[PDB]
């Protein structure tokens, strides 16, 4: 569980990241 | 250019961020632009995430160079999962890397100053591997890359 929380915690800021950098 | 999506390359920047990390600057000619670029982009996302995934992120204990080797490959094939490649998710690779330096510095059994080395490398090997194609595709770092996240 813990590898996919922080895949999905990092997934979710690289493409927040993307839309507003 | 072209050529800045083959290993050398890339290991260089995920080093130097390493580096910037760890508060130990290279003296020298300095770092490249991208990596002056990538440098400010990652370490935003890295105290970002680190906030955001404190309590999970406290669970895990980073106390070998191959407990982060499978670690970050575990974290990668499910971060990369459904085929979407980005340069904000490239991003959050370097960040990621960052975040294991220094849990590694914290918990390292047997500390050794070459850590960082073997990090940057299998980082590196990541990206060129199942990144490599799409970067140079999308310009490299150089036409790619800084073009997106360089001051306006």
């Amino acid at each position: 569980r813990r590898v996919v929380q922080i895949a999905a915690g990092l997934r979710r800021a690289g493409d927040q990241l993307e839309k507003y950098g | 250019g072209m050529t800045d999506c083959e290993f050398g390359y890339i290991y260089r920047l995920a080093q130097d961020y390493l580096q910037c990390v760890l508060q130990i600057p290279q003296p020298g000619s300095g770092p490249s632009k991208t990596s002056r670029v990538l440098q400010n982009v990652a370490f935003s996302v890295q105290k970002e995430v680190e906030k955001n995934l404190k309590s999970c992120l406290d669970n895990v204990n980073v106390v070998s160079v191959d407990t982060a080797r499978t670690l970050f490959n575990q974290v990668m094939e499910k971060e990369f999962e459904d085929g979407i490649i980005n340069w904000g998710r490239i991003v959050t690779i370097f960040a990621f890397e960052g975040i294991l330096i220094k849990k590694l510095l914290r918990q390292q059994i047997a500390p050794d100053v070459d850590t960082y080395k073997e990090i940057s490398y299998f980082v590196a090997e990541f990206i060129m591997n199942n990144t490599g194609e799409w970067i140079r595709q999308n310009g490299g770092w150089e036409n790619g890359f800084v073009k997106k996240f360089e001051p306006k």
